[PDB]
Parts: C-alpha cells; sequence; structure tokens
C-alpha cells in the first residue's frame, strides 16, 4: 500500500563521481528505509538500514540520509564495483514495499574489443551441426557491430548475439556472436570471418579462418 | 484514516522503579466506541508472550484488566483517546526486554494493529 | 558460519504446486525470522511474507494470501514456501532472507539466500550438450589466449558453469543464455589465460544443469 518511488530510473556515472539516488514514500515511514545493491545473477545485498546505518563491511563511501518521506543514498566517490541496481525498501508497516530500483551504469574511457574467432569443434561437427563463435572481449562503450562473412558473402538470419553485464573490475562489456550452420552447409564453404566495428577501432577488424587449416 | 502507531525505540529506568512505555495510535472509524482490546507483549512482535491485556466494553472508557504479568503492568493511556501507554512497576532486571504495543477493534479482521518495531526497556541496576 | 541454501532451479507444470526450501545452517535456527521475496526477471523485488522460525508465526502480503504458504521444519532447520495453482505468471526468482534481531528498531536483512529460479512449463527438462571452444592463433591477443565452452540445447534456465572446479574465476565471461528457435537455451562461457600456460595447465569447464541432473566436465585443449 505505501508507494515507493526511486529517482532516477537509471544513470551513468564516472569513476570517482559523487552520486546520490533518492527514494520517496507516500507516507511517513519513520526512517525504516533500507537500501540494497543487486548485480545480474546475484541475490540482493543489504547496504544501509534504518535510513542511515551502514551494514558492517559496507565501504564508508556509502552513506544514507532522510526522514519522514524523503530518503537518499550517496556514494562519495564511485568505484567500478558499485555498479548494479539499487532498491529502497520501507519496512515500517505491512506490506513491505520496494522502490522500482535505480540502474547505476559506469562510464569510462573508450576501450576497443579484443576480437577472437573459434571454429566449430570436431565433436559438434560429428553431431551434424557447426557453431562458429566470434568473441568481442572487454570493450567500451557497449555498442558494437558484428557482421559474419562466409567466403566473403555477408550472412544474415543464422547468428545469435549475447552481451555480458558490465564488468565490476574494469566497467567493460563483452559480446559473443554465434553463427550456426548445418554440417553440410559448413563443409560447402572455406573462409569464415567475423568483421567488427567499434568506436575504439580506427577501422573494422576481421578475424577469420579457413575450414581446412 | 490510517492505522499507525507511535512508540519510542528506547526507554531506560532503574531496577525497583517504574517505567513508562508510551504508545499512541491512529485508526480509521475516527469515532469508534465499540469493544476494544489493548495488548502488550514482549520479546518478539506477534509471537511473544503477552505481558498485559485489557478490554473495554462498547461505549465504555474503562479497560478491564484481563492479564498483567506479576501484577506489575498497568495501562496508563486512555484507549478511547488513542493512548495505550503502559506503566511497568517495581522493575526487575528480567524486565529488560523489547515490548510491543497492540490494539484490537471489533468488526473486520483488519481492525487490529501491533507495533512492527518495539520499545526496548533498559533496566539499570 | 551463517548459510541459507536454496535449490538453484525448479521446473513445475502449470496447475501444480511447488514447495521451495531454504535450508539454514551455522546458527540457532529457532532464534530468527525469515522473509521470502519474489523477483520477476527484468522487474524489481516484492515482499511475500515473514515467518518466525521459533514459533511458525507468519505474516503475509495480502496479494499472496491465497497463493503462498510459509512453514518451517525445525527438525531440519528448513524454511519452506509453497506456491499453489502455478501459472506462467509465477515463473520468477524466489529468495529467502534472514533478519537480524527482527523487531528491534535496528533490525535488517543480514543474509540472503541464492534464490530459486522457478520455471512454470509443460515442457520436459533437457540437459545441455557441451562443446569446447579451443584456443588457437585466432584466439590470442597480446600474449593471452581465450578459450571456453559452448553449452547448447538445454531447458529450462539456469545452467551453472565453473572452471577447474571453482579454482578459476578471474577473467571468466559466462554469457547470458540466448533462446534458440527450438525453445532451447544456449550459452558460452569463455576465459582468458596466459598463452604460455597452454602446454602445462588444464582448463575444464564444469557444467551443472540441476533440472535434468546433468553434470558435464569438458576439458578444453588447443587446436
Amino acid at each position: 500500500d505505501i508507494k515507493m518511488t526511486q529517482s532516477p530510473s537509471s544513470m551513468y556515472a564516472s569513476l570517482g563521481e559523487r552520486v546520490t539516488i533518492t527514494c520517496k514514500a507516500s507516507q511517513d515511514i519513520n526512517s525504516y528505509l533500507s537500501w540494497f545493491q543487486q548485480k545480474p545473477g546475484k541475490s540482493p545485498k543489504t547496504l544501509i538500514y534504518r535510513a542511515n546505518r551502514l551494514v558492517d563491511g559496507v565501504p564508508s563511501r556509502f552513506s544514507g540520509s532522510g526522514s519522514g518521506q524523503d530518503y537518499s543514498l550517496t556514494i562519495s566517490s564511485l568505484e567500478y564495483e558499485d555498479m548494479g541496481i539499487y532498491y529502497c525498501l520501507q519496512y515500517d508497516e505491512f506490506p513491505y514495499t520496494f522502490g522500482g530500483g535505480t540502474k547505476l551504469e559506469i562510464k569510462r574511457t573508450v576501450a576497443a574489443p579484443s576480437v577472437f574467432i573459434f571454429p566449430p569443434s570436431d565433436e559438434q561437427l560429428k553431431s551434424g551441426t557447426a557453431s562458429v563463435v566470434c568473441l568481442l572481449n572487454n570493450f567500451y562503450p557497449r555498442e558494437a557491430k558484428v557482421q559474419w562473412k562466409v567466403d566473403n558473402a555477408l550472412q544474415s538470419g543464422n547468428s545469435q548475439e549475447s552481451v555480458t553485464e558490465q564488468d565490476s573490475k574494469d566497467s567493460t562489456y563483452s559480446l559473443s556472436s554465434t553463427l550456426t550452420l548445418s554440417k553440410a552447409d559448413y563443409e560447402k564453404h572455406k573462409v569464415y570471418a567475423c568483421e567488427v566495428t567499434h568506436q575504439g577501432l580506427s577501422s573494422p577488424v576481421t578475424k577469420s579462418f579457413n575450414r581446412g587449416e | 484514516q490510517r492505522w499507525s502507531m507511535q512508540v519510542p525505540p528506547e526507554v531506560s529506568a532503574e531496577a525497583g522503579d517504574a517505567a513508562v512505555l508510551p504508545c499512541t495510535f491512529t485508526h480509521p472509524h475516527r469515532h469508534y466506541d465499540g469493544p476494544l482490546t489493548a495488548i502488550w507483549r514482549a520479546g518478539e512482535p506477534y509471537a511473544g508472550p503477552q505481558v498485559f491485556r485489557c478490554a473495554a466494553a462498547r461505549g465504555s472508557e474503562l479497560c478491564q484488566t484481563a492479564l498483567s504479568l506479576h501484577g506489575r503492568f498497568r495501562l496508563l493511556g486512555n484507549p478511547r483517546r488513542n493512548d495505550l501507554s503502559l506503566r511497568v512497576e517495581r522493575l526487575a532486571l528480567a524486565d529488560d526486554r523489547r515490548y510491543f504495543c497492540r490494539v484490537e477493534f471489533a468488526g473486520d479482521v483488519h481492525d487490529r494493529y501491533e507495533s512492527r518495531h518495539g520499545v526496548r526497556l533498559h533496566v539499570t541496576a | 558460519q551463517v548459510q541459507l541454501q536454496q535449490p538453484g532451479a525448479e521446473l513445475v507444470k502449470p496447475g501444480a504446486s511447488v514447495k521451495m526450501s531454504c535450508k539454514a545452517s551455522g546458527y540457532t535456527f529457532t532464534s530468527y525470522w525469515i522473509t521470502w521475496v519474489i523477483q520477476r526477471p527484468g522487474q524489481g523485488l516484492e515482499w511475500i511474507g515473514d515467518i518466525y522460525c521459533g514459533s511458525d508465526t507468519m505474516h503475509y502480503n495480502e496479494k499472496f494470501k491465497n497463493k503462498a504458504t510459509l512453514t518451517v521444519d525445525t527438525s531440519s532447520s528448513t524454511a519452506y514456501m509453497q506456491l499453489s495453482s502455478l501459472t506462467s505468471e509465477d515463473s520468477a526468482v524466489y529468495y529467502c532472507a534472514r533478519w537480524w534481531d527482527y523487531g528491534s528498531s535496528y533490525d535488517y536483512f543480514d543474509y540472503w539466500g541464492q534464490g530459486t529460479t522457478l520455471t512454470v512449463s509443460s515442457a520436459s527438462t533437457k540437459g545441455p550438450s557441451v562443446f569446447p571452444l579451443a584456443p588457437s592463433s585466432k584466439s590470442t591477443s597480446g600474449g593471452t589466449a581465450a578459450l571456453g565452452c559452448l553449452v547448447k540445447d538445454y531447458f529450462p534456465e539456469p545452467v551453472t558453469v565453473s572452471w577447474n572446479s571453482g579454482a578459476l574465476t578471474s577473467g571468466v565471461h559466462t554469457f547470458p543464455a540466448v533462446l534458440q528457435s527450438s525453445g532451447l537455451y544456449s550459452l558460452s562461457s569463455v576465459v582468458t589465460v596466459p598463452s604460455s600456460s597452454l602446454g602445462t595447465q588444464t582448463y575444464i569447464c564444469n557444467v551443472n544443469h540441476k533440472p535434468s541432473n546433468t553434470k558435464v566436465d569438458k576439458r578444453v585443449e588447443p587446436k
């Protein structure tokens, strides 16, 4: 019943910035406001409780403030490990209600991807399928363009991409693009290449192999 | 309009003396004069043992004692005035506990409220 | 040493019921309150209910009052959350969490379980195939080499991947799974290592898919 509104929904911040996110309750919650950090694939982690009390082990750059309806959390100098989603929670009365969360993404200097290609394994091939993987490792910013070329013919409709969550140690992303053909189709062709363009790259880079090699 | 409760987090007092655990509450049915029950419990909210219980009949301001542990717990607040404050007499060191304030109206199941956070009573020797 | 252990994943048919477990160890179970929280992927958190493990006293979010049932088993120090008449809207991650000193003005959540990924579906479970992504000249960069494992055609999510039984964690990227046109999932897990290490170190990805009881170790070798 008590409504919790967080601001902003999302934000970019740089290493060493002083960041504040806010939470407002539709009623007075008597300073029973807690803050949590969550990263993809992991459970939430309690940072602050009773609006201004740090859980032991939480770094001192984190602080919280507020009373009545208005609450904030401040990071006095942002570190890369501080990325994630932050949630507020009132536990003043039932039912407990969470805010919608604040997505904190880190901005850092441009970093070109390291580009790798993996031919399909012999084991997969004898099952009738060929998966070719192009890997773009540890780049920033997140936007990257991958094109598959098979005997110099540009491919469409037979690849799938996945992007990692932002990395907590260097604030980069990585990307996988997987081209999947039947074994018969794979064996009809010679040169398998992925071509990558990215802001960190002075010109497109190509990784390729010859199916024989 | 809304159910809510006002209870301090901490009260301190010397053993052998008397302490006051204040408790006030807001409620819908702003002129409710029906049967009322006031409860204080210790230890844990909702699950701890009651230390005090009184009940007031419809249209009555007298909250008749149903329970008072060791006879040393007594209601000070007038519940018809939204005051459930409790007096603990002749404090013992074993009284050093957390206490929780509770009121129950008659009618629907949701016409009842207990402090989700309680008052810690500190007994100094 | 406080631990709250939840099964990583559960696949249940629509219409059926599931009993989710939260096994405690390392402390006096009956002295603490446990809370359950739902997280739908891409969305936030929502409170389900509290239970005192010392008395079986429960408080529920009214939203869940006909859906969830909280119990504890103090003989095995296990909290349970049962969800009835499941639909696809119930597919989600469910956490149990422990309160410090519940009821004190200074209480807070002092331990979170890892969460159970519940998938509501009529489809059979399927365990993954695991293929090596072999390091080579095409997977080197400035004296490092990338290698990995391709984990293909499983259902439902999630699979867990470790390397060298958990001894290798730095420099690992386990990509978010993609949905293939067959309705099965696929992912890759890659790691970057010293190029020079490739003739003396072993790199084995450990793939665990609990819904199919699939465990696969794949050694990844150059070429």
